[PDB]
């Protein structure tokens, strides 16, 4: 009432991969942007 | 015109352009497009030209 530091790091670890996971959809990769409506809102089928 | 290595630089701004008077004229010997195909100028939007 005053120790749980095991089971908080299950949680934990879980939840900072699924961030890292959302946060590479905004990254390029060697490409002009980042977003498809970008690159076909924008550029030829070829 | 202007010379070439005195370039003009004209910043046009908030208007309504149309690239397919350009784009269509036949006029033109060279049109090259880089970052975007021509045919989809006519609908897209930036902040300064």
């Amino acid at each position: 009432s005053s120790a749980l530091g095991k089971l908080q790091d299950v949680v934990n670890q879980n939840a900072q991969a699924l961030n890292t996971l959302v946060k590479q959809l905004s990254s390029n990769f060697g490409a002009i942007s980042s977003v498809l409506n970008d690159i076909l809102s924008r550029l030829d089928p070829p | 015109f202007a010379s070439v290595y005195a370039w003009n630089r004209k910043r046009i701004s908030n208007c309504v352009a149309d690239y397919s008077v350009l784009y269509n004229s036949a006029s033109f010997s060279t049109f090259k497009c880089y970052g975007v195909s021509p045919t989809k100028l006519n609908d897209l939007c930036f902040t300064n030209v």
